[PDB]
This record gives C-alpha cells, sequence and structure tokens, in this order.
C-alpha cells in the first residue's frame, strides 16, 4: 500500500525507523471503546484538604483516607458514612496503606513520622524513626513484610517491620522523592523523584537497576497496573507508560495542556485516570493512550477559584468506582454510567497528532 | 594560579551538583580549549552531547571547534549522528548548510531525501526545490518536484498536508513549468489536481490565476459564490443574492434568496424591508 | 521582536562564528588498538588561533560589560538611593513596572 | 502514481560519537502494535 510506495523508493535502513511508517501504523491500530464516567456522591467532613486514601484491599467495605487537618478517617463505601476518625501525627498526614496479608494501618506524616495501626484496636502498635524531614510516600511490600517510605529526605527506607529497624537504605536521588511503588520481582523498589528521574532498584545489592530520564519535570504520580507488570510516571503535562524487568517505554500518552498532574489511577480493564491540578480529571485508555473522557470539579458553594484540584485518588477493588479527594476538603465519588453503549457515547475519535511528534 | 589539575577537580565538583546548567558545561571546554588542550575538551563536548542530546548550544559548540581546526570529516560525523536523533528544523539547515560550503553538491541531495522524511511539510520539499533551481539541472528539480506530487497525492489517507499547503506545492509545481515553456503539462496538471481534491478552493483560485495570467464565466460564478459565503459570514447578503440571480442555476438562486428572507435595529429592519420588497417583486416577475 | 529562546540564540551565535571564521580564513585519525585511543593529528596552528580567538572574543566582552557599568553608574535620573546596590534595585523596578503597564 | 498522468514534456570515528544515546531510547515500543504481551 502506501507504506510500500514509501519503503521501496525511500529506502530506510529499517521501516520502524521512518516518521512516516510510525504514523501510519496509528493511524491503524484503532484503540478499544470505555464508558464515559460521571459523579456520583460527594462527601463532606473534613476540616483541611483531602491528601490521600486508601481502600480496603480485601473486604472492600470501607475506605481510609488522611487529611490536612492530621486525622484520618475511615469512611464506609457503600453507604458514604463516617465510621471513625483516627488522631495521632501533629503535622499533616501524606500517605495511607492498608496491609493485606496483616490487619494493619501503616501512616506516613509530614512530621517526620511513620505508624503502624492495629485495626483489631485501633490504636498505634509501632513507631518508625530516621527520616531526616517529613515522609510523603508508603508502600507495602507484597510479600516480605516490609515498608518503603520516602520524602524530603532524598532517600528511600526500607523498613523490617518486626524489630523496625532502617535495615536498607537506597541513596540515589537529587530531591525529595514523590512515590514509591513496592514490586514482588527483582525490579522491587520503584521509585520517582523531583529530579526527572524514576528508577529502578535492585535491594538486595543496593544499587540501581536502570534511570529513566525520559520526563522533564518533577515525577508527582506514578502507579502500578494490576494485570500488566507495567508503571505509569505522571509529569506536568508528560503521562508516560513503562514496562518494568526491561525498562521500556511502552505507550507515551496524549496528554497535551492538562497542567500539574497530582495523581494517577489504573483500573483493572486498562483506565488510567489522571487528576490534575487545574480540576479537570481526564480518562484514558491504558494500552492506547487515547483520552476519551475530561472533566471539571465544580468545587463548593462558597470556594475559591484556585481551590479545586484533585489531590489524590483511587479505584474500588471490583474498580467499576473512582474515589478522589479534591483541595476543596471534599470527597467525590465517580461512577460508570452503565447505560451507554459505543454508539451513544463514543469518546474523543482518535486523531493523533503528527505535531508534537510525541505519538 | 596556572593549575590545572584543581580547576578541573574543581569544575568536575561543580558538574556533580548540577548537570544542568549550560553555562557551567561551557565555562569547562573553553577553560580547556584557551589553555590549548584540544583532546580534553574533545573527551569533555563527547561527555557533554552525550549526556543531554536534546540542548542545541552543545552540539553547535563542538561543531565550532572542529571547524576551527579546519576538520571537516569530523564535522560531517558530528552532523551525522546529529541528525540521527530526529533534531528539529535547525540541525537539518545547519548540516545543509555546511554540505553548501563543502561544495559536495551531491551529498546535499541526500541529506534533504532524508529531510523530506525527518519533518514533512511542503516548506523542506520547497527548500530542496530552490537549492535545485539554484545547482542542480532542469530534470533533477523535475524528478523533486514529481517526488513531492506523487508523494502528497498518496498520503492523504494519513492526513499530513492542510489544502494551503498541497494549492502551494502545485502552484510551484505550474509556474516553474510555464517558465520552462510546458503550459500543455501545467494546464493538464492543474486538471488532476482539482480532479483529485475537490474542495480545495485555494487550488481552484490557483488555476484560476494561472489561467488569467496565461473558463470566464465559471469564474464568475465561483468568485461569486464565494464572495456570498463571505459576505454571509460578514453579515450586503442582498446584494450578494442579485449578483447571484445575475449570475444564474435560478432555482438555487431562488432558494438562497428563500433563505436570505430568512435571514432578514433600524438597518437592520431597513435591510429586512428591502430584501422582503426584492424577493417579493422577483416573485410578482415571476399571488400566494 | 521580544525575547528569543534558547535553541535559536544558539545557531545565531553558531553563524556569527562562522561568519567571523570564514573572514579570519580569508585574512588525520589514529586508533591505537592497545588502548583504544584516537590521535588526531592536528596542526600546531589552528589551535593557537581558537586559543587566541577564544582568549580575544572574552577580553573583548569583558570590556565592552565594563564600559556599560560606568555609564550606568553615571545617570542618576532614576529615583533616590542610599547605596550602589538600591540603585540597580530601582533601576530594575523601573525597567519592569516601564514595561508591564 | 499522480507523475503518469502528465504529458511528457516536448523539450571513521563515526559510530563513536555518542554510543549511549541511541535513536530507539525515543519510540515507544506499544506504539506500532498494541494488545503487547507484557
Amino acid at each position: 500500500h502506501a507504506s510500500a510506495f514509501v519503503n521501496k523508493i525511500f529506502q530506510p535502513e529499517v521501516a520502524e525507523e521512518l516518521i512516516v511508517n510510525r504514523y501510519e501504523k496509528l493511524l491503524s491500530q484503532r484503540p478499544e471503546w470505555h464508558a464515559p464516567w460521571k459523579l456520583s456522591r460527594v462527601i463532606n467532613g473534613h476540616l483541611g484538604w483531602v491528601r490521600c486514601v486508601a481502600i480496603d484491599p480485601v473486604d472492600n467495605e470501607w475506605f481510609i483516607t488522611g487529611s490536612n487537618d492530621t486525622t484520618m478517617k475511615v469512611w464506609d463505601l457503600a453507604t458514604g458514612k463516617l465510621k471513625t476518625t483516627l488522631a495521632g501525627h501533629v503535622m499533616t498526614v501524606r500517605d495511607v496503606a492498608v496491609s493485606d496479608r496483616h490487619p494493619y494501618l501503616f501512616s506516613v506524616s509530614e512530621d517526620k513520622t511513620v505508624k503502624c495501626w492495629d485495626l483489631e484496636k485501633n490504636q498505634i502498635i509501632r513507631d518508625y524513626y530516621g527520616h531526616l524531614s517529613g515522609v510523603r510516600t508508603v508502600s507495602i511490600h507484597p510479600t516480605l513484610d516490609l515498608i518503603a517510605t520516602a520524602g524530603r529526605d532524598s532517600v528511600i527506607k526500607l523498613w523490617d517491620m518486626r524489630t523496625r529497624i532502617p535495615v536498607i537504605t537506597l541513596v540515589g536521588h537529587k530531591g525529595p522523592i514523590n512515590q514509591v511503588q513496592c514490586t514482588p520481582v527483582d525490579p522491587q523498589v520503584v521509585s520517582s523523584s523531583t529530579d526527572a528521574t524514576v528508577r529502578l532498584w535492585d535491594v538486595v545489592a543496593g544499587k540501581t537497576m536502570k534511570v529513566l530520564t525520559h520526563h522533564k519535570r518533577s515525577v508527582r504520580a506514578t502507579a502500578l497496573h494490576p494485570k500488566e507488570f507495567s508503571v505509569a510516571s505522571a509529569c506536568t503535562d508528560d503521562i508516560r507508560s513503562w514496562g518494568l524487568a526491561e525498562g521500556s517505554l511502552l505507550t507515551n500518552f496524549e496528554s497535551e495542556k492538562t497542567g500539574i498532574i497530582n495523581t494517577l489511577s489504573i483500573n483493572q480493564d486498562d483506565v488510567l485516570f489522571a487528576g490534575g491540578d487545574n480540576g479537570v480529571l481526564s480518562f484514558y485508555d491504558y494500552k492506547s493512550g487515547h483520552k476519551y473522557q475530561s472533566l471539571a470539579t465544580r468545587e463548593m458553594v462558597g470556594s475559591l477559584e484556585g481551590e479545586r484540584s484533585v489531590l489524590c485518588s483511587t479505584f474500588d477493588k471490583t474498580g467499576l468506582r473512582l474515589i478522589t479527594g479534591e483541595a476543596d476538603k471534599s470527597i467525590k465519588i465517580w461512577k460508570q454510567d452503565e447505560t451507554a453503549t459505543k454508539e451513544s457515547e463514543p469518546g474523543l475519535a482518535w486523531n493523533p497528532n503528527l505535531s508534537a511528534k510525541r505519538f | 594560579q596556572h593549575d590545572m589539575r584543581r580547576a578541573r577537580s574543581i569544575f568536575e565538583r561543580a558538574l556533580l551538583v548540577d548537570s544542568s546548567f549550560i553555562p557551567l558545561w561551557i565555562r569547562y571546554i573553553d577553560a580547556e580549549l584557551k589553555v590549548k588542550c584540544i583532546n580534553h575538551a574533545r573527551n569533555l563536548m563527547n561527555r557533554a552531547i552525550s549526556t543531554l542530546p536534546r540542548v542545541d548550544k552543545l552540539w553547535y559548540k563542538y561543531l565550532i571547534v572542529e571547524e576551527s581546526l579546519n576538520n571537516v570529516e569530523i564535522v560531517r560525523s558530528l552532523y551525522t549522528k546529529w541528525c540521527s536523533l530526529e533534531p528539529g528544523v535547525n540541525a537539518w539547515n545547519s548540516f545543509v548548510d555546511f554540505e553548501i560550503r563543502q561544495k559536495n553538491w551531491n551529498g546535499v541531495r541526500e541529506i534533504y531525501s532524508k529531510y523530506v522524511m525527518a519533518h514533512p511539510q511542503m516548506q523542506t520539499w520547497l527548500k530542496w526545490v530552490r537549492f535545485e533551481n539554484r545547482h542542480g539541472n532542469t530534470e533533477f528539480t523535475r524528478s523533486v518536484y514529481s517526488l513531492a506530487i506523487d508523494t502528497v497525492a498518496n498520503l492523504q489517507n494519513l492526513q499530513i498536508w492542510s489544502d494551503m499547503e498541497v494549492a502551494k506545492l502545485v502552484n510551484s509545481f505550474a509556474h516553474w513549468e510555464a517558465a520552462q515553456q510546458e503550459y500543455e503539462r501545467s494546464s493538464a496538471l492543474y486538471q488532476i489536481a482539482i480532479e483529485k481534491w475537490p474542495s480545495n478552493q485555494l487550488l481552484k483560485a490557483g488555476l484560476l490565476d494561472f489561467e488569467k495570467q496565461f473558463n470566464s464565466i465559471e469564474e464568475t460564478i465561483s468568485y461569486k459564490r464565494k464572495m456570498e459565503y463571505e459576505t454571509i459570514l460578514s453579515n450586503y447578503d442582498t446584494w450578494w443574492l442579485y449578483l447571484d440571480l445575475i449570475s444564474e442555476f435560478p432555482k438555487q438562486i431562488m432558494q438562497t434568496f428563500e433563505k436570505a428572507i430568512v435571514d432578514s435595529k433600524n438597518v437592520q429592519w431597513k435591510r429586512y424591508i428591502y430584501l422582503w420588497m426584492r424577493y417579493i417583486c422577483y416573485v410578482e416577475l415571476e399571488s400566494l | 521582536r521580544g525575547g528569543i529562546s534558547y535553541d535559536q540564540l544558539a545557531k545565531l551565535s553558531y553563524e556569527k562564528t562562522l561568519r567571523n571564521l570564514a573572514t579570519q580564513t580569508q585574512n588525520k585519525v589514529q586508533k591505537d588498538t592497545k588502548t583504544g585511543k584516537i590521535t588526531i593529528a592536528d596542526d600546531d596552528k589552528l589551535v593557537n588561533k581558537l586559543a587566541v580567538s577564544l582568549q580575544s572574543e572574552s577580553k573583548k566582552r569583558y570590556e565592552a560589560r565594563k564600559r556599560q557599568m560606568q555609564n550606568a553608574k553615571t545617570l542618576y535620573g532614576v529615583e533616590s538611593f542610599i547605596n550602589d546596590k538600591n540603585k540597580q534595585f530601582n533601576e530594575k523596578l523601573s525597567r519592569e513596572s516601564k514595561g508591564s503597564e | 502514481m499522480f507523475s503518469n498522468r502528465l504529458p511528457p514534456p516536448k523539450h571513521i570515528l563515526t559510530d563513536q560519537i555518542a554510543k549511549n544515546v541511541k535513536l530507539d531510547d525515543f519510540i515507544p515500543k506499544r506504539q506500532s502494535n498494541f494488545e503487547l504481551s507484557v
């Protein structure tokens, strides 16, 4: 066809190298359809920004969220009601993580502390010590009883969970770390700092497997994909997807003119959320990169204009329900809108741009 | 203090804090060069362009230094690697200027033959056009034009080029063939290009400009319909309907006059009264 | 025309230096496979010209900035100040506020 | 072929510059084919 006409005359040494081939393939490639989202309920009840949210990884009945009034709250998922409250930090709670192997709530905060809550009695069991400034990140290891935390300290600490010893410290970056993800096979810790790198760590050796330098600014949000063994890293308008165990660039997402991207999330069936600092929440296909819905969060009654921005988000365990917490100190739930079909709500029609040379 | 080893260690310690900072890289390259240590600066410029490949000033620094020493094979190899990474048009225009200054006329065609694939627009094809008119034969320029126009007609399933861009290409083809006294080929070119793309009105205006410069009623009808769309977008429309009814055929003018009567606050009411009066008079010349 | 980017100022500086190099012109490789090192055989001249070119250009730019300092230090017609650094700060405020509105 | 519808006219160290940077570290791998077995 047309690529035969190009290839026989211009004669590239590699057919994959030439840009008309890599642009003709994307037009013939035809992504998958996904359903459009909507707002379902809105939950008030904090006294400051909703900085972080986590979901029950077992029963899917409650979701906890920490905040900027230094308290965490456990809300009922199905009805939206407030079950209980937890205090024990003096500055704000940056990230929460509930374990799936033991009944433990590891909370992290800006007052330089890392704590372990029992959920069988709702009290603090274990405090952890060693961060020079305020930690902003908790992941929990899938099979090894570890905590990985990080902050403005520019290192990653891999705490033993029994003896609470800072066993392994990963010293690589050149700035505060925004995200740390744990991974069960040898790229075991995947982190992302504010010096525009994303690193894949060998925790046994102590050095880096591979540094990913493709982003231009600070990487503020990452996400692991539940069924793929791949990671997604967001930037100030640059969402990319990376393979682990090699470090490939699998796909670039058409994510231009969306502002500072605070959070990411990935559904089971290849949806990628990316909430932004400009109050715009945009939904992507994962395997393709096509942005098929954009929405705007109407903030509140007497709020400001700057006060609408999604600071945190997660998906439900079944995956059909999005939980965001915005900067207007409120919690908003989003829903898949079951009625629409492929003909009723198509999307944004998949017109990749040869200009911006990113596709 | 004329101690160069301590200055090197200080510049390296300075790079370990902040590698994003370009004036530090430039001072350390210059501080090697001014003391006449060219191989240290070659190692340093290598480490600079391989550390930060998307920075333009570092590659151009290494190209200045290899020009100033008169190493033309190194400058050709440097632009070859520098063009290999899909840079952008400043790097390509620099390399075509280098291979003009070296008077390697055979190589500039190879550079443009890769440069029309690294950047497809008509401005790059037209740059290779102008080079082939300046330093090539009639036959080379003709083959370059043909290789332009057949790829443009082929690759519309991708939609790279807009309408004005295709019209600019076809106008260049035609006026150059008219300069080469092939009037038949030019008129046939406009026939085939109007046939291939029906709606590119810029190409049709290029045809009419060529045929007026070197038929008439169709031109009046097309220009009147374009001016009528322009005056409907501006609003005026009554004179448009009058010029359409003078041009028309007339059933479309009558239905457009009924649409304009639908389209019809002092000058507003005056234009409405005039349009309704003229439409009713044109209906009375041709009860209910 | 306004502010110019870095990818454009880089090319204009490259082209000015090549223009200088053409008017200045008007007036091999050995790979040792034992180590892997490349020795390029460059002439002693055109290295001296490169070094003297960089030295003379830096001295020219240095003296131009030095003369600009005195001619900007004479003119007191900006605003009232109390030392040598307040004068520069107030001239910065004049330059921003005249251009803004 | 657009051209055939027209009438005829009647009258050494290259691989040593930057070995670390390559083009294929820029191209995403799932660009060409989607549905790739990662």
